[PDB]
């Protein structure tokens, strides 16, 4: 938003297998001043 | 002729001739979300 680079984050047990029914609002982590240009992200995974 | 020719700074040489540093300050237009300012706090809390 406007140049700036927001990261709200969350972590929550799983009670469960999969995708648990509840509600849990994200807190802010991060907020980064880099005013560029966003289209396409991917993730990042590692072999051992 | 060669582009680049040496000083040869002397104590002994006059004031036009003494070697002086210069440093230049250049500051970037607004065009990104600013990330240098100058350190501004004072006073105390004095509360009721
Ligand atoms: C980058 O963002 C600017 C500002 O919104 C826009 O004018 C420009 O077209 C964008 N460039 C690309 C490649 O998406």
């Amino acid at each position: 938003i406007d140049g700036y680079f927001k990261i709200y984050s969350k972590h929550t047990p799983i009670i469960g297998r999969d995708f648990p029914q509840g509600f849990s609002a994200l807190e802010p982590l991060v907020d980064l001043p880099i005013g560029i240009n966003i289209t396409r992200f991917q993730t990042l995974l590692a072999l051992n | 002729y060669f582009p680049l020719q040496s000083y040869g700074f002397r104590p002994t040489y006059g004031v036009g001739h003494q070697p002086y540093r210069v440093v230049v300050l250049s500051f970037e237009l607004l065009h990104a979300p600013a990330t240098v300012c100058g350190p501004k706090k004072s006073t105390n809390l004095v509360k009721n």
